[PDB]
RNA sequence: ACGAGACUCUGGCAUGCUAACUAGUUACGCGACCGGUCGGCGUAACUUCUUAGAGGGACAAGUGGCGUUCAGCCACCCGAGAUUGAGCAAUAACAGGUCUGUGAUGCCCUUAGAUGUCCGGGGCUGCACGCGCGCUACACUGACUGGCUCAGCGUGUGCCUACCCUACGCCGGCAGGCGCGGGUAACCCGUUGAACCCCAUUCGUGAUGGGGAUCGGGGAUUGCAAUUAUUCCCCAUGAACGAGGAAUUCCCAGUAAGUGCGGGUCAUAAGCUUGCGUUGAUUAAGUCCCUGCCCUUUGUACACACCGCCCGU
């Protein structure tokens, strides 16, 4: 899979069975008309920089 | 005077501790007067609670 | 019975202990002992001794923890 | 004849008393620089060099520091230090010059003069700290 | 012109990542001559991310008995084994670190199943912060393992972990468990 | 350095399984009456090179370590910081080499046991005296 | 956390139908008066009142108010 | 209306105030070289460090974002501090514990054991055993004169009794004895000189200088006898342990952990416990997955309330 970086948008909140992976919307600096759900890992504030080796898949939501 | 001492008076429960505390207080002044004016100065207004003690220096 | 690690300056000891040692940057008792199979104690008197011989200057030494750096 | 600042860290507390001098700077019989850790020593040497020699080159400031633990007597030494130079210069000389100070040392540290609030907490029986608790089985 | 205890320049640095370079701290305001400065970045978030990566790379030294609560020890362990590293590679030693952060911090593993699920996991992006939290943990604990049962003493196990995680060598354990971390993330797809 | 003549590898005090690669006052405790802190200052009176070990030095050392040895009153040593001091029976004298007075040691304690005494039957029984409590002791491997 | 107690948001509401006329929209002119007018006696919950008195003075600034 | 909160004590800031030879900062007679170390002193700048007394200070108060455009939450210039920690803590209850606290208690002991006087000796210190708290170890982040640098809580001269902390010199490597005493205490221990950081010499992967019945002998307290001896200063060996397969305590910042000190213990007696400083953390700003507990809806033939009720042989 193409290697393209997603920056946080908007942290939609917590899922998980312990409530660990955050739902959080992301964009990709190439278009800015996709803007993808998807749940990360670990302290996430809002505005970083998620490192994307694969995009082919999608959080849970709506 | 920080003193702790067991809540229950036996050994059932939880650990347990009271924590009584005293506080005292202790006041010092010093002056240059004859014995008979320190005298009447001391006993002309008191409030029980407080000790006096007149000492030499 | 017990594990065998040189504790005197033996041929091996003597042999590349001042010629090839220098030519790597890497000079601690421990890569030391492991290179000519002897103790920790024994490294740390060849580099103590090779100091003494005013070969290579020294940075620090707590109490094994000793850096020697080349000049050239 | 001090300028009154002080300087705290931990139960430990340390200050400046200063006169006019050529800044030789000197802690409880020794100067700045001999004190015993020498891997703690850049912490003292932090503000000497954080603004520079000449501002440390007119004014002679002894720090005495009482207090608990060799880490907790530092933190206290090089705050009253740079909090008495900030003082002095502010209560003697001008306000420009210790604005800009003040500003680098805040840059730098902003618990540079203020003191750390926090302190060792009190324990609670049936627990050997703070927040722990004695084990026990089920 | 603040250098990291006297002779480390904070100029030679470059992150070129983009991905995890506000949560690295070497070449901002946050430059010190010494890495012990206790500070208050583990009492609120947003201010957490704002410690130096060398001061926390020295706060997450000691672990394990006595060994905790000795963060002296640990900053005569890190000028030691950086002196060995400089010694060994004769390159800048942060940039160098920050090779092996970015080598090491791990971008994508497995949690649980989106909304709800338990039976087996499910691969997300790991954020940069707990990546460089990873990073640091698997550099301290394969350092200590290295150390463990070994005739070389500390200062030396940090020194080549590091170096190998800079460099990729699968002798090192901080890049040999990112790859492990992604292998996982891909199998649960 | 290599020397060429006379290396040893199993050293002997006598009748002693020791190691001749371990370090000087390194492997003399094996002495079941000193060791350790007497063999310490019995090497430091002795004027011995501490720095060497136990195969780079000459025999005339080894001899007179093991004669300061055998007679502590001769050479400045207490009666204090030694275990021969008078006791049952006769005082005891000279330490010698090996179980030369562990023997002498254990003996008392046949005594002891031969006796029929409520110390010496617990000695006996394997229940220690000398303050211990027993709460765990003689669990494992017990008859 | 903070939410405002039925006590300090009472006598809050109360200071302000009473006594709009003295009350402004600084904290401390607040205290000083709710310390005048009324027997508050404690430091704190003086404070906690003069704080809802502010915020409800900025309120009625945003026009009308409903409690 | 009670509970929560409010409250009180605490932890942090006032160079603002009432002020202190039971505290120091300022007062100088070797100025030891022709601007200096002091608690080696070379024997009247007054409350700043110290001391808690009265006021003040912080309130989500300002900005921004979200939000019934509410209650509030999040982020920030600023500020000592933007959640200190405890104390108290309702309605109801439990066959929870306590008759081992007493003419504060409702029953037996009355005929020479009725305890109101007493014990010479052993008991919970000893056992085929399973368990619970914690310590000493898990390494060459450790050690083998430790050489130099500090505080914190706070206790201490007693009439039921020499029954204290002890400063200084004498006796010895040693437990301990002698004297003058300082302290009834911010007056003396005490400026409470331990834990630690250092090292241009000595440990090196053992079963051991990482270690204990280092088996047995040398010790003893102005006070009943240290007996499986709970006190003790000296002199090698050794069991055992390579992170401890199940099952899991407890942990929100001076928190965990790292150690020492002081009380209750106490005629000497701390692995316990209760407080105290002493170093400073990758970790959490979340959730109901587990364990519980609470609430709502729901069912009930239960109401002694599921340890219920009840059917049949």
């Amino acid at each position: 899979q193409p290697i393209k970086l997603a920056r946080v948008t908007k942290v939609l909140g917590r899922t998980g069975s312990q409530g660990q992976c955050t739902q959080v919307r992301v964009e990709f600096m190439d278009d800015t008309s996709r803007s993808i759900i998807r749940n990360v890992k670990g302290p996430v504030r809002e505005g970083d920089v998620l490192t994307l080796l694969e995009s082919e898949r999608e959080a849970r939501r709506l | 005077l920080r003193i702790t001492t067991r809540k229950t008076p036996c050994g059932e429960g939880s650990k347990t501790w009271d924590r009584f505390q005293m506080r005292i207080h202790k006041r010092l002044i010093d002056l240059h007067s004859p014995s008979e004016i320190v005298k009447q100065i001391t006993s002309i207004s008191i409030e029980p609670g407080v000790e006096v003690e007149v000492t030499i220096a | 019975d017990k594990l065998n690690n040189l504790v005197l300056f033996d041929k091996a000891t003597y042999d590349k202990l001042c010629k090839e040692v220098p030519n790597y940057k890497l000079i601690t008792p421990a890569v030391v002992s492991e290179r000519l199979k002897i103790r920790g104690s024994l490294a740390r008197a060849a580099l103590q001794e090779l100091l003494s011989k005013g070969l290579i200057k020294l940075v620090s030494k707590h109490r094994a923890q000793v850096i020697y750096t080349r000049n050239t | 004849q001090s300028v009154q600042v002080f300087g705290r860290k931990k139960t430990a507390t340390a200050v400046a008393h200063c006169k006019r001098g050529n800044g030789l700077i000197k802690v409880n019989g020794r100067p700045l620089e001999m004190i015993e850790p020498r891997t703690l020593q850049y912490k003292l040497l932090e503000p000497v060099l954080l603004l520079g020699k000449e501002r440390f080159a007119g004014v002679d400031i002894r720090v005495r520091v009482k207090g608990g633990g060799h880490v907790a007597q530092i933190y206290a030494i090089r705050q009253s230090i740079s909090k008495a130079l900030v003082a002095y210069y502010q209560k003697y000389v001008d306000e420009a010059s210790k604005k800009e100070i003040k500003d680098i040392l805040i840059q730098y540290d902003r618990t540079l003069l203020v003191a750390d609030p926090r302190r060792c907490e009190s324990k609670k029986f049936g627990g050997p700290g703070a927040r722990a608790r004695y084990q026990k089985s089920y | 012109d603040i250098k990291l205890f006297g002779k480390w320049s904070t100029d030679d640095v470059q992150i070129n990542d983009i991905s995890l370079q506000d949560y690295i701290a070497v070449k901002e305001k946050y430059a010190k001559y010494l890495p012990h400065s206790a500070g208050r970045y583990a009492a609120k978030r947003f201010r957490k991310a704002q410690c130096p990566i060398v001061e926390r790379l020295t706060n997450s030294m000691m672990m394990h008995g006595r060994n905790n609560g000795k963060k002296l020890m640990t900053v005569r362990i890190v000028k030691h084994a950086f002196e060995i590293i400089h010694l060994l590679t004769g390159e800048n030693p942060l940039q160098v670190l920050v090779n092996a952060i970015i080598n090491s911090g791990p971008r994508e593993d497995s949690t649980r199943i989106g909304r709800a699920g338990t039976v087996r996991r499910q691969a997300v992006d790991v954020s940069p912060l707990r990546r460089v939290n990873q990073a640091i943990w698997l550099l301290c604990t394969g350092a200590r393992e290295a150390a463990f049962r070994n005739i070389k003493t500390i200062a030396e196990c940090l020194a080549d972990e590091l170096i190998n995680a800079a460099k990729g060598s699968s002798n090192s354990y901080a890049i040999k468990k990112k790859d492990e971390l992604e292998r996982v993330a891909k199998s649960n797809r | 350095l290599v020397i060429p003549e006379k290396f040893q590898h199993i050293l002997r005090v006598l009748n002693t399984n020791i190691d001749g690669r371990r370090k000087i006052a390194f492997a003399i405790t094996a002495i079941k009456g000193v060791g350790r802190r007497y063999a310490h200052v019995v090497l430091r009176k002795a004027d011995i090179d501490l720095t060497k070990r136990a195969g780079e030095l000459t025999e005339d050392e080894v001899e007179r370590v093991i004669t300061i040895m055998q007679n502590p009153r001769q050479y400045k040593i207490p009666d204090w910081f030694l275990n021969r001091q008078k006791d049952v029976k006769d005082g005891k004298y000279s330490q010698v080499l090996a179980n030369g007075l562990d023997n002498k040691l254990r003996e008392d304690l046949e005594r002891l046991k031969k006796i029929r005494a409520h110390r010496g039957l617990r000695h006996f029984w394997g229940l220690r005296v000398r303050g211990q409590h027993t709460k765990t002791t003689g669990r494992r491997g017990r008859t | 956390g903070r939410v405002r107690t039925k006590t300090v948001k009472k006598a809050a509401r109360v200071i302000i139908e009473k006594y709009y006329t003295r009350l402004g929209n600084d904290f401390h002119t607040n205290k000083r008066v709710c310390e005048e007018i009324a027997i508050i006696p404690s430091k704190k919950l003086r404070n906690k009142i003069a704080g809802y008195v502010t915020h409800l003075m900025k309120r009625i600034q945003r026009g009308p108010v409903r409690g």
